[PDB]
């Protein structure tokens, strides 16, 4: 799923097929450095696009003076009783009115939806 | 250890003259070049530009044993001078000015 | 022994060097190195949990700088030299980089006062004049005109329309050097006036443009 | 324009070395004198602004310069000489300026010259008439904007208009496109869209990997670290993969320069000229605001990478597109940045014709004389023409110029005069039916009057600015850069591209100038310096967006500001001690300036106004309760300062229907008084 760079000329390693041992070989097209593939899959295309933005929001958003705050929902990892919540603010806005939270305690940065 | 328990004091001088201009020769760490493999080197200004401005051409271990091209940095003393600090047998420090910065890169 | 030959001694010695960044004002203080060139003392204190390096100015040079150590990782640095005898030498590899910074000795307001002092030459300004400066003088003969007069009076470019035989020799000689000369030079090489030159030339040769504006006369070999 | 912007133009001009011997000429210093009129017999006398109106004169001031001339013939002597205070031309003078005859006079003397003590000033007198310059709107420069043209081949587009610090007549613009997905073809259906670029001064489109290699960086591990800042992102790397496939066969520098060098304003017949031609166009016309020197080409690579990294974020749907009419992307051209633009094209035109007079006069080898070379009618009649007639161009250029500037002052009633010296103008057409450049935008709060606009065909095209709105004048970014480097900011060159994922890129005036690893302490250190005015002047804006993880700083001229009240934890910073000593300005010398320099008010730009939380009134919004917010950062002075000049004479304007307030503001301009 990732990418492979050549170890000699630092370029993009293409996948190739050899008719001897039935194993995927990654080859270069400037030099001919070789090696075998460990996962033996090339292409993947996610159309659902249901990526949870809990992996994209940053912990320093709790320094924003223009975001609402809450005393109801406390943090689990530290027990702080003050959070700051917001919406998806991104694409995939068909049914996007969820409410992600971020703890505001210094050096906690814990994030969670509900 | 002495890196934690070592204390010392040494004199610093900045000589108004030198017998040779001092430059920086920079390598990418990612290459991890073994300088021991450098039996010899040749070093000449690059010929594409056909002097002090000329990029360097470094030929190590023969004409094609190893070859790099060095490209001059935009500035070196535009706001702050760079100094080479060297330890002397008397323990005192000697400082040398950096004349230029050349960027060296590997060459297929 | 060759010009393009690089000494590898330093590298092969694994010679190490140190790299330090220094502010210009300090560096300007350093161009005034005390005596032949001594600028002070460097104090290196290392402890179990910390390490401190600083440099102190020579008392002469004066008339605490903590060091910030910088990483040299990602790029291998070495020092190479050019002697006053133009010999080339590699002194070493850089084992440390560092930056001299202020500490508890200055704040932003007086740093800006120092920046204004450095200003020295402000970018120029449009000043306000009083009344109006004189613009038109009363010169009689323009200075440029007076200079040409002496040249023309002293030397005349085209002189006597005389000595036809004498002129031909002067004329034939130029041709030996070149089959083709533009007309003006022909006029210039002799001093004979234009009309005589044309008639002698018309008499002894023909003139050819060669379709390149400038026409140079060529003698008839016949 | 007349203290700095005119001295820089003559000082930063190429000498005219010309030739045997050869000569030198260079200009050093500029002077001016008070406006003066030359009588019929050649006796000068200062003209007062009243005679200029009666006798149909023009109110202008003469202009001088110092020129030095050195002859270089290596004739065993370098003969230099100078002619100081040489006459050049005459510049109009705006009334009540620092260069007028009415500067700093008292009412007993203003009445003695038959002048009105209430006259505001700020207009020119040209052939008896009274002309006023209209501020023109303009799209902001040196920033990246991402749009989406839903009609053409492109699925996304970026733009960056660059100009190197007030020194270029044109402004080079560069696009970074991306082709459409639904390209009907059995070939590219599989690979996908290819990122393209349309450089200036070339005919054909160019793939981006090619123009990347023309700067060096031939490897594809080094290119793909200027464009992608973290290699744990497979979704983005998949999108840049089909960009390499078409630039795969051309894999070295010199052949790349030939590829772009083959299609220019002149197709190169030889090879070396193309490799020469492609060298400067990619060096002096590509992104001139970053650096124009032939060195420091690692910066032109990072910025071109950031321009492309930002184009992909707009395709994965991670950041929203830019708004065209968002009033934080606009700049205003006052009389300063307008006359300076017109003075360049007439100083070059004055040097272009000292050569033509020197060469004709030095081939005969006689000598040289410069007082006869300067055609003084170039600058005098050049400015006076375009101001008097309006078309912002040249006399033989009455077809290529922008019209509508410099109209005649309105003197029907005293509130029709003030409402003329404060007026903007958006340069879009006067009959286009597109509504989005005409409707009222949210960002006009407090900086443009919402009710005052004319009807007819010019609805929403001309606008008047509010009462306390203040336009900035400009400054040099030199003293902030020297402070930033000593506050632990890593430069771009001496850093590894893997230490860039968790750092906040620091921009200054449009140029990427480093990174930083602890921004929240940098920010509230930059601010408390501006509050008390040590290093940074009060008209710079400093934006920080937490999410996109960067920091912007601006110092240029054209941004529009307005003062607000600074609020600490939940209380105002304006204590009573400031009031009982502010009602005494008459014999205390304590005024507005001593109020800014004490950190209780602050000018807030439009861009900075998106990272702020305002309260509309102290006694009512800053009381602890079950409250709306609790982190108020600023407070308004009085919400009645959001109205213009002609709309703030209406009693109880918050009780009328809205179109009614628009009619009167366009009707109190024609009432007799
Ligand atoms: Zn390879
Ligand atoms: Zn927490």
């Amino acid at each position: 799923v990732g990418i492979r760079f050549c170890q000699e000329c630092n370029n993009m390693l293409y996948p190739k097929e050899d008719k001897e041992n039935r194993i995927l070989l990654y080859a270069c097209r400037n030099c001919d450095y070789q090696q075998e593939a460990d996962n033996s899959c090339i292409y993947v295309n996610k159309i659902t696009h249901e990526v949870d933005e809990l992996t994209q929001i940053i912990a320093d958003v709790s320094q924003d003076p223009t975001l609402p705050r809450t005393e109801d929902h406390p943090c689990q990892k530290c027990g702080h009783k003050e959070a700051v919540f917001f919406q998806s603010h991104s694409a995939r806005a068909e049914d996007a009115m969820r409410l992600y939270y971020v703890c505001t305690a210094p050096h906690c940065g814990h994030r969670w939806t509900e | 250890g002495p890196s934690s328990q070592n204390v010392t004091e040494y004199v610093v001088r900045v000589p108004k003259n030198t017998t040779k201009k001092y430059n920086i020769m920079a390598f990418n760490a990612a290459d991890k070049v073994n300088f021991a493999t450098w039996n010899q080197a040749r070093l000449e200004r690059d010929l594409s530009n056909k002097p002090e401005d000329q990029p360097w051409l470094l030929r190590v271990n023969g004409k094609s044993g190893r070859k790099f091209k060095g490209i001059k940095k935009g500035g070196v003393t535009e706001n702050t001078s760079y100094y080479i600090f060297t330890q002397c047998p008397d323990g005192a420090f000697e400082a040398f000015p950096v004349h230029n910065w050349y960027n060296f890169t590997p060459l297929a | 022994a060759e010009r393009g030959e690089l000494d590898l001694t330093g590298a092969k010695q694994n010679t190490g060097v140190w790299l330090v960044k220094v502010p210009k004002y300090l560096s300007q203080q350093w161009a005034k190195a005390s005596g032949r060139g001594e600028v002070g003392k460097l104090r290196i204190a290392k402890t179990q949990g910390r390490t401190e390096v600083s440099f102190t100015l020579n008392e002469d040079l004066a008339n605490e700088h903590p060091f910030v150590l910088q990483s040299v990782g990602g790029q291998t640095l070495t020092v190479f030299t050019e002697s006053s005898s133009d010999k080339l030498s590699l002194e070493g590899i850089v084992v440390q980089r560092a930056e001299c910074r202020p500490a508890a000795s200055e704040n932003y307001m007086r740093l800006k006062r120092l920046q204004i002092e450095e200003s020295s030459k402000p970018v120029r300004l449009s000043q306000q004049l009083d009344k109006v400066v004189t613009t038109n003088y009363k010169p009689v003969a323009n200075h440029q005109y007076n200079i040409e007069y002496e040249r023309k009076k002293k030397e005349d470019g085209k002189r006597a329309r005389a000595d036809k035989q004498h002129v031909l020799d002067m004329l034939f000689s130029a041709f030996e050097k070149h089959q083709y000369y533009n007309l003006k030079d022909l006029v210039d090489i002799t001093k004979q006036p234009v009309v005589y030159l044309k008639e002698i030339l018309k008499e002894i040769g023909v003139q050819n443009v060669k379709g390149i504006h400038k026409n140079t006369w060529e003698l008839k070999p016949e | 324009f007349i203290q700095m912007s005119v001295q820089r133009i003559v000082e930063d001009a190429p000498p005219i070395d010309l030739q045997p011997p050869r000569y030198l000429l260079k200009f050093e210093q500029i002077y001016l004198s008070k406006p003066t009129h030359w009588e019929r017999d050649g006796a000068p006398s200062p003209m007062m602004p009243n005679e200029a109106r009666l006798r149909n004169l023009t109110y202008s001031a003469p202009l001088y310069v110092d020129i030095t001339k050195t002859v270089i013939k290596e004739g065993e002597e370098q003969l230099q000489t100078q002619h100081q205070k040489t006459f050049i031309g005459k510049i109009p003078i705006m009334l009540r300026s620092t260069y007028c005859l009415l500067n700093g006079l008292t009412d007993r003397d203003l009445c003695e010259l038959n002048e009105c003590p209430l006259d505001p000033g700020g207009y020119f007198i040209i052939n008896g008439s009274e002309k006023v310059l209209i501020a023109q709107e303009k799209m902001a420069t040196n920033t990246v904007y991402v749009f989406a043209k839903k009609d053409s081949k492109y699925a996304y587009t970026g733009e960056c208009r660059s100009c190197l610090e007030n020194s270029s007549r044109p402004t080079s613009t560069i696009w970074v496109s991306m082709l459409a997905r639904g390209g009907q073809g059995a070939k590219k259906s599989a690979i996908g869209q290819r990122i393209v670029a349309t450089l200036p001064y070339i005919k054909q489109e160019v793939p981006i990997i090619i123009v990347f290699r023309a700067l060096g960086f031939v490897s594809d591990r080094d290119i793909l670290e200027h464009i992608i800042y973290d290699f744990e992102d497979p979704e983005m790397m998949e999108m840049v993969k089909p960009s390499l496939d078409e630039a795969f066969v051309i894999q070295e520098q010199n052949v790349a320069l030939n590829f772009i060098g083959s299609r220019g304003a002149k197709p190169g017949v030889t090879k070396e000229k193309r490799i020469k031609y492609a060298k400067e166009v990619l060096q002096k016309e590509m992104l001139p605001h970053v650096g124009v020197s032939d060195f420091c080409e690692t910066k032109k690579a990072y910025f071109l990478g950031y321009m492309v990294h930002r184009l992909l974020l707009a395709a994965l749907g991670r950041r929203e597109l830019d708004d065209r009419d968002h009033y934080g992307n606009k700049r205003l051209d006052l009389a300063g940045p307008l006359l300076a633009f017109l003075f360049r094209g007439m100083f070059k035109n004055l040097l272009k014709e000292v050569r033509i007079y020197a060469q004709k006069f030095i081939d005969r080898g006689k000598d040289f004389n410069l007082e006869l070379a300067i055609k003084t009618r170039i600058i005098s009649d050049g400015l006076k023409y375009s101001l008097a007639t309006g078309n912002w161009g040249d006399q033989k250029k009455a077809h290529q110029a922008r019209a509508g500037v410099s109209q005649v002052l309105n003197r029907l009633t005293f509130a029709s005069t003030l409402s003329h010296l404060r007026r903007l103008n958006s340069p879009i057409g006067r009959d286009g039916k597109l509504a989005k450049p005409r409707q009222l935008h949210n960002t006009l709060w407090g900086m443009v009057c919402p009710a005052e606009t004319p009807e007819g065909h010019a609805v929403g095209l001309v606008k008047n600015l509010a009462l306390m709105a203040y336009i900035s004048v400009g400054s040099q970014p030199s003293p902030i850069l020297e402070f930033l480097e000593e506050w632990s900011m890593e430069n771009l060159e001496e850093i590894s591209p893997a230490a860039i994922a968790d750092a906040t890129k620091i921009f200054v005036n449009g140029c990427w100038v480093g990174i930083h690893k602890d921004p929240e302490q940098l920010m509230n250190t930059l601010r408390k310096l501006r509050r008390q005015m040590d290093i940074i002047v009060s008209e710079v804006s400093m934006i920080r967006d937490i999410r996109e993880r960067e920091i912007r700083i601006y110092t240029d001229a054209g941004r529009i500001c307005r003062p607000l009240l600074i609020v600490e934890k939940q209380k105002l910073l304006l204590k009573k001690r400031h009031i009982d000593q502010l009602k005494e300005r008459e014999y205390n010398n304590y005024s507005w300036q001593d109020l800014v320099a004490s950190g209780v008010v602050e000018y807030i730009d439009t861009l900075e106004e998106e990272t702020v939380m305002l309260a509309m009134t102290p006694d009512d919004l800053q009381e602890k309760e079950v409250a709306y917010c609790s982190t108020y950062t600023h407070c308004e002075i009085h919400p009645s300062m959001i109205l213009g000049v002609c709309a703030s004479i209406i009693p109880f304007p918050d009780h009328n229907q809205s179109p009614r307030n628009t009619y009167q503001s366009a009707m109190g301009k024609q009432a007799m008084g």
